[PDB]
């Protein structure tokens, strides 16, 4: 909610633009019905409604590249976040530890996303935290975050549409750093290897807990070519019209 | 007649383009076309004719420069 | 699968109606004095006439998808239903609805005001047509003969290759904008030489009047923002076809290369889609209130700022993929030194209705409605412009509801003004003006109550592109609100074609014409004008007309039957390559066969 | 007087940003091929290909000028045309040949990113030196029932401006991808 502030100070600067050409219609034109110095004097007002915000605004792009709103200059914690189809990925280089559409964090610490994705070109938007970056499949893009309160986020993709994206909601909860040791194990199942490869394919998950850390199988950030091994190794490709469920042969965990 | 000086002339371009490798070497690819070009624009239909592929490099500057800037 | 087996028995009806009805005997009014005519009155018409046809096929779309979106859980559009008609719907304005109203538009209303006879080429500017026809044609076939593609009319990479799946999807994007791209350019080569080399005597440069110079802008920037998109799908087209890897995500071709190209385009075009519709404006809230455009040295100046600008702004759509900060503020700063260029030409419309006398009619309404509504439009871009902020408000019926503010407000309502304004043109009388004011108030207030709640809608926490909200923070009723203004301007339409069953104070070469429906050669003798606006300087002050005995020949640039040949062409090859035929097309390889043989009988032909 | 020479001239201008979009899309792919074959091409053949069309604008700065403008050779149009057109077949077939000979190893666009670029950023560009051929030898049907003049049978000089635009991108490319 940093650039919250530039939206609420910028409504009335806008306000007030919308009411100035209410001024300019409606005080005449009904007085007005049958029953080259001023434009060059105007070329002083316009650059300093933008040279206004064409210098915080620009103080701001710099201020999200380094350790933004949160740590000052400790507490470096790293969260790999990897997006499949529908499915969001989240996996903690600190610990052993992977979680799948869901995500839970320490308040007033500060999170490294790094951002990238599998199937689709997809971004983590987590609209109480604010600034969401693209995670482009073949690299990490990464992003500083933090949560400014105790409470549950609500947290999404931005929804490059893509049949079953609308429900890549996924909820994550930020807790004290107390509760957050004990929790940052629940009890560090494990990394099953080829359940893995049994997200990529586009459906409905539930929590799956997973203790153990997948960043060892080509880092995924890197090597984007993880589609072809993902969705046709296990034999399916999709079409339009008829004969789909994935084109046969079974093996997953769906809904209900 | 007048038009074999300019022939010539860049072929010696090209030879010494090879010399670069086997801004510096940006710069003599532009003037290569330059004298190419220039013996067939002005006039009668110019000033819109030399003037449609000025800004069109500018675009070329624009896109590549632009796609490389990020 | 049961809604798409209904309108396939319908359009099958449709063209058994021609055939019946109209096909008694065609070959002596339709192929002479249409299809392949060369008179660029006729061709204007048969633009627009496609742009109210695909009114209506976006019309159904716009608002069964807002239907859909009326509350959450709602049962009417599944997903792969949901995906491919807002995709339609994108597509068939500005590309097939926007393009050719404005254009249409354009080829009709300029070559009058210049005083010339046609265009530069009138024998290119017959195939420009075709050639976006077939291109129309192509796109609204993917119906039920294959499948309309649900990517957007972005349609990103990653997902329209294999992670879309729909063979005969992505490639109606492909192909269909493909060759619609090759007609719009040579309306943009045509017009660019039609209004610099083509003028009457006494026409000077700098006056002719304003929405000419607009036209003129308008087909500057099509020549060098449309050879981009003519690759960029080239190259898309490699991708999906011919197994190239140009942003493959599996050979590991850059996933976002094929995004900045098409933005290239996308802008520029962005600006090619407003600037007719300011043209358009420009003159008829200058024509009826009897005044003169004040300011030409900062008006004429500024139309060209934003011409060259427009290639330096274009970064402007990304922000949110990870780019160099620096370059995230480039153009930032510039895309706030757009909405200045822009921002000088509506002081320029207030300054001259004011002083001078005003009658409200229903051109006037439009133009009316255009200030306000383009501003509210444009006093929120202005944030999109914040790179610092537009990752907050990026997608999420935000971004939505700022660019139909811009859009509808500026081309639409153009679309509409243009309509009106020129319609004694196009045929005897025009509308009828008491109850063409029903149709503008309820298309004006159902615009406002269907998008500004998008702004409450976006900024609480709606984004694009889904099809169901779910019950947050009782944010319901105003997705509802949206529906029932969304619904609102569909009633409207109705009288919209009520209208035209029904079958001024002009200061330019409009009413100049020797009549109603002004001939073929139109102008028996070239007007002098000698000055800035020449109907009122030769009305009041002498008179000037045509006098007799002072006629001369004709232009004689008759009709070719190889335009319609040409495009047809090019649709059946498009046709070939989207329709099934992954790796190569049989029929694809004749469409190019037929276009080369005609290509020489493009210069094999003397006239 | 014909404003054909203007109209087909700012297409000519739209041509640059249709090769900056091709340069573009080439310049950003080229440090790619992470899983594939590393471009090793032939020198001499690029300059064999750039020095025969650089004589081939040789024959044709001096071919309309010294031809049509200067004197009147209405005879040397069957002498210089056809000349100038034999070349435009020598970077056809070497082109041809080149493309024949990368069949082995990094054959078409799909053995990497890299090479659907270069062979699309010298495909089109094949295409419009081969369309151009057909086009130069498009108008030599002229000097049979027709055999116009000078200053008003454009059709020569609208093709050879076109003819010439090539060169102008063909040296961008010598220095764009080698
Ligand atoms: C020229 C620009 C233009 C125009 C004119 C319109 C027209 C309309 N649009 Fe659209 N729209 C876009 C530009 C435009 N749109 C773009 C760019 C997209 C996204 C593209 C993509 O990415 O895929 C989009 C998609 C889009 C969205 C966003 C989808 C999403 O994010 O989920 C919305 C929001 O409600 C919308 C609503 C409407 C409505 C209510 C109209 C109204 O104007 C409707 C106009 C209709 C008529 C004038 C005729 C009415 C029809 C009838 C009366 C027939 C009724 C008969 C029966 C029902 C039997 N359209
Ligand atoms: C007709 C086409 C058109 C026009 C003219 C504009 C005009 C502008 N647009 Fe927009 N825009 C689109 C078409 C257009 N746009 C489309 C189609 C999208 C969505 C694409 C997609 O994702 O599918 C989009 C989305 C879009 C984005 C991308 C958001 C994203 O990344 O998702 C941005 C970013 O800067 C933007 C900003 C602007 C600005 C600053 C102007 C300026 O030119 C506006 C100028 C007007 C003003 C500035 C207000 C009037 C001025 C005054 C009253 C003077 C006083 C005001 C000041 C001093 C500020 N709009
Ligand atoms: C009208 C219409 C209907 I009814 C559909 O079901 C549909 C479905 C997909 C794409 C476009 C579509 N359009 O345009
Ligand atoms: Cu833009």
């Amino acid at each position: 909610q940093q650039s919250d502030l530039i939206l609420l100070s910028i409504g009335f600067m806008l306000f007030i633009v919308g009411v100035v050409f209410v001024l300019f219609t409606i005080i005449l034109v009904k007085y007005r019905d049958r029953k080259t110095f001023l434009e060059v004097v105007w070329t002083v007002i316009p650059i300093l409604i933008v040279i206004a915000l064409s210098v915080p605004t620009v103080q701001t792009i710099y201020s999200l590249e380094k350790a933004p709103e949160a740590t000052k200059d400790k507490e470096p914690l790293v969260v790999y976040a990897t997006s499949v189809d529908w499915k969001w990925v989240f996996s903690y280089p600190e610990q052993d530890i992977e979680t799948v559409n869901y995500l839970n964090i320490p308040v007033d610490r500060p999170i490294l996303f790094k951002i990238s994705s599998a199937d689709s070109m997809a971004s983590l938007w987590i609209p109480q935290l604010g600034g969401q970056k693209y995670a482009m499949a073949g690299m990490l893009m990464d992003q500083y975050l933090q949560a400014d309160k105790v409470g549950t986020y609500e947290g999404r993709n931005a929804n490059f549409t893509g049949e079953h994206f609308a429900d890549q909601e996924f909820d994550v909860n930020a807790v004290t750093e107390k509760d957050f040791n004990s929790w940052v194990k629940k009890t560090q199942p494990k990394l099953t290897k080829e359940k893995y490869d049994e997200l990529m394919l586009p459906e409905n998950v539930d929590e799956l807990t997973f203790s153990s850390t997948h960043l060892k199988y080509v880092d995924h950030g890197q090597d984007a070519e993880y589609a072809m091994e993902a969705r046709k190794r296990l034999g399916y490709q999709a079409v339009s019209p008829h004969s789909k469920t994935d084109p046969f042969e079974n093996v997953k965990k769906n809904e209900f | 007649x007048x038009x074999x000086x300019x022939x010539x002339x860049x072929x010696x371009x090209x030879x010494x383009x090879x010399x670069x490798x086997x801004f510096g070497f940006a710069f003599i690819q532009a003037a290569l076309q330059l004298l190419m070009f220039m013996h067939m624009t002005e006039s009668e239909n110019g000033t819109i004719q030399v003037g449609n592929t000025l800004f069109g490099f500018f675009g070329a500057i624009v896109i590549v420069l632009g796609s490389i800037w990020i | 699968p049961l809604i798409l087996g209904a309108q396939v028995s319908i359009a099958l009806s449709t063209i058994a109606i021609i055939f019946v009805l109209t096909y008694f005997k065609k070959w002596k009014w339709l192929w002479s004095e249409w299809i392949t005519t060369v008179d660029h009155k006729k061709l204007g018409i048969m633009y627009i006439i496609s742009a109210v046809i695909m009114l209506f096929r976006g019309g159904v779309d716009g608002l069964m998808m807002r239907a859909q979106l009326a509350l959450p859980n709602n049962s009417f559009l599944d997903s792969n239903h949901y995906n491919e008609i807002f995709t339609t719907h994108g597509t068939i304005m500005i590309i097939f609805m926007a393009m050719p109203f404005l254009i249409g538009l354009i080829n009709v209303v300029v070559p009058l005001q210049i005083g010339a006879r046609d265009v530069a080429f009138p024998y290119l500017n017959n195939l420009s047509f075709w050639t976006f026809f077939v291109g129309a044609m192509l796109f609204n076939i993917s119906f039920v003969i294959g499948g309309s593609p649900n990517a957007g009319w972005t349609s990103y990479m990653p997902l329209a290759s294999n992670d879309m799946s729909p063979g005969p999807g992505e490639n109606y994007y492909l192909l269909g904008l493909q060759i619609a791209g090759i007609g719009t350019l040579m309306t943009g080569i045509n017009f660019m030489v039609t209004i610099l080399k083509m003028r009457t005597k006494g026409m000077t440069l700098m006056r002719m009047p304003m929405f000419t110079w607009t036209t003129l802008i308008t087909m500057v920037i099509i020549v060098f923002a449309f050879p981009v998109l003519t690759v960029a799908l080239a190259l898309l087209s490699f991708d999906r076809l011919f197994g190239a890897h140009f942003f493959t995500l599996e050979a590991g071709g850059m996933p976002m290369l094929w995004a900045n190209l098409f933005w290239i385009w996308g802008h520029p075009e962005v600006y090619i889609v407003i600037l007719p519709a300011f043209g358009i404006f420009s003159e008829i809230i200058s024509s009826f209130a009897r005044k003169q455009l004040f300011g030409y040295k900062a008006m004429v100046g500024s139309i060209i700022a934003i011409s060259v600008l427009s290639f330096l702004v274009w970064t402007h759509h990304f922000f949110t993929m990870g780019n160099s900060a620096s370059v995230n503020s480039f153009f930032s700063i510039t895309t706030m030194a757009i909405s200045i260029p822009t921002g000088v030409k509506i002081f320029n419309w207030l300054f001259t209705m004011y002083k001078g006398r005003i009658s409200f009619t229903t051109p006037m309404l439009w133009a009316l409605a255009f200030i306000p509504n383009f501003v509210i439009g444009g006093v929120t871009g202005v944030m999109l412009a914040m790179a610092a902020a537009d990752y907050q408000y990026h997608n999420t019926y935000f971004l939505v509801s700022h660019f139909h503010y811009v859009l509808i407000a500026g081309t639409v309502f153009a679309c509409f003004a243009g309509f009106i304004f020129w319609y004694p043109k196009m045929f005897g009388h025009k509308l009828n003006e008491r109850i063409g004011k029903w149709f503008f108030w309820i298309f004006m207030i159902g615009f406002n109550i269907c998008f500004f709640p998008q702004y409450f809608l976006g900024l609480q926490g709606m984004p694009r592109r889904i099809y169901t909200y779910g019950p947050n923070d009782g944010w319901t009723t105003l997705n509802f609100i949206s529906t029932v203004g969304a619904f609102m301007m569909g009633v409207g339409f109705l009288i919209l074609c009520y209208n035209i069953y029904y079958s001024g104070v002009g200061r330019t070469l409009d009413w100049a014409t020797s009549s109603a429906i002004p001939p073929h050669y139109n102008f028996a003798v070239l007007p002098e004008v000698k000055s800035q606006d020449a109907f009122l300087h030769m009305k009041e002050e002498k008179t000037e007309l045509y006098p007799e005995s002072k006629f001369k020949k004709i232009h004689m640039p008759s009709n070719s039957g190889r335009p319609f040949f040409m495009s047809v062409a090019f649709g059946l090859a498009g046709f070939g390559l989207v329709f099934e035929w992954y790796w190569m097309g049989v029929v694809g390889l004749i469409g190019v066969l037929l276009c080369m043989v005609l290509r020489s009988f493009e210069y094999d032909n003397g006239y | 007087g014909r404003l054909n020479i203007l109209g087909f001239w700012i297409f000519l201008g739209a041509e640059i940003v249709l090769f900056s979009t091709l340069f573009a899309t080439f310049f950003v792919l080229k440090n790619r091929t992470a899983g594939g074959v590393l471009p090793d091409e032939l020198f001499e053949v690029n300059l064999v290909m750039i020095m025969t069309f650089l004589l081939l604008i040789s024959s044709f700065t001096c071919g309309i000028a010294v031809h049509e403008m200067r004197r009147g050779s209405l005879k040397g149009v069957v002498i210089w045309t056809i000349i100038t057109l034999l070349l435009g077949a020598g970077f056809v077939g070497c082109e041809i040949n080149e493309f024949v000979h990368y069949v082995h190893e990094g054959a078409a666009l799909s053995t990497s990113a890299f090479w659907s670029g270069f062979f699309v950023l010298l495909g089109t560009h094949g295409t419009h030196v081969t369309i151009g051929i057909f086009w130069i030898t498009g108008i030599l049907i002229q000097l049979k029932k027709r055999g116009l003049t000078p200053q008003t049978s454009s059709k020569i000089f609208i093709s050879s401006l076109y003819w010439h635009f090539l060169d102008v991108v063909w040296i961008f490319i010598f220095t764009g991808v080698y």
